[PDB]
């Protein structure tokens, strides 16, 4: 009953913000938390956070700290991922997960260049 | 954190035969009686698909063709029969500690 | 029935 649907694919410059999306239908956030993994190309999974929807609660991983800032808007149950300061080595597949770490989105690829 | 270390890497099996893939952990993953291990496959261009949590329990819409052992700090995937559709990267996680950690990866193989 | 909600994370 439960879909994550990411946002599209970015490729961004180095120095510059981006902030990817992850609409969730079948669930009210509110019910759950929300949790990020970064997976570096043809590398392993690495947890970013997570996220309380019903409170804006938040818990990183330390390496991710000064890196990521989620939020979410229970009213569209939409959480945000926002990369800041982007570097080559934030490029990565990003993905959202929720119902505990059962289900997961699509993923949104961000390159980085310029 | 709780470091992972799967075991094999690589991992050749025949059609037919059973592949059993091994996570240890560096410090206990459980907690009053649970156990917060999650195995996850995933193939290329794909999400990770949630196999096993809580080092046993088979997720809804998973063959019992996969099962999951352990307890403590170390844990077993058992896939069998193998098939063709199991070539795939297998990843361990642990949900015990923050922050959640992953093995490094087991990709299967046909052989 | 186990539940992948309440067991595949630990909850506090």
């Amino acid at each position: 009953q439960v879909q994550l649907q990411q946002s599209g694919d970015e490729l961004v410059k180095p120095g510059a913000s981006v902030k990817l999306s992850c609409t969730v239908s079948g669930f009210n956030i509110k019910d759950d938390f929300i949790h990020w993994m970064k997976q570096r190309p043809e590398q392993g999974l690495e947890w970013i956070g997570r996220i309380d929807p019903a409170n804006g609660y938040t818990k990183y991983a330390p390496k991710f700290q000064d890196k990521a800032t989620m939020t979410a808007d229970t009213s569209s149950n939409t959480a945000y991922l926002q990369l800041s300061s982007l570097a080559s080595e934030d490029a990565a597949v990003y993905y959202c997960a929720t119902y505990g770490v059962a289900y997961w989105g699509q993923g949104t690829l961000v390159t980085v260049s310029a | 954190d709780i470091v992972l270390t799967q075991s094999p890497a690589s991992l050749a099996v025949s059609l037919g035969q059973r592949a059993t893939i091994s996570c240890k952990a560096s410090q206990s993953v459980d907690h009053d009686g649970d156990s917060y291990m999650n195995w996850f496959q995933q193939k290329p261009g794909q999400s990770p698909k949630l196999l096993i949590y809580a080092a046993s329990n088979l997720e809804s819409g998973i063959p019992a063709r996969f099962s999951g052992s352990g307890s403590g700090t170390d844990f077993t995937l058992n896939i069998h029969p193998v098939e063709e559709e199991d070539a795939a990267t297998y990843y361990c996680q642990q949900t015990n500690e923050d922050p959640y950690t992953f093995g490094g990866g087991t990709k299967l193989e046909i052989k | 029935i186990n539940n992948a909600y309440n067991m595949s994370i630990r909850r506090s």
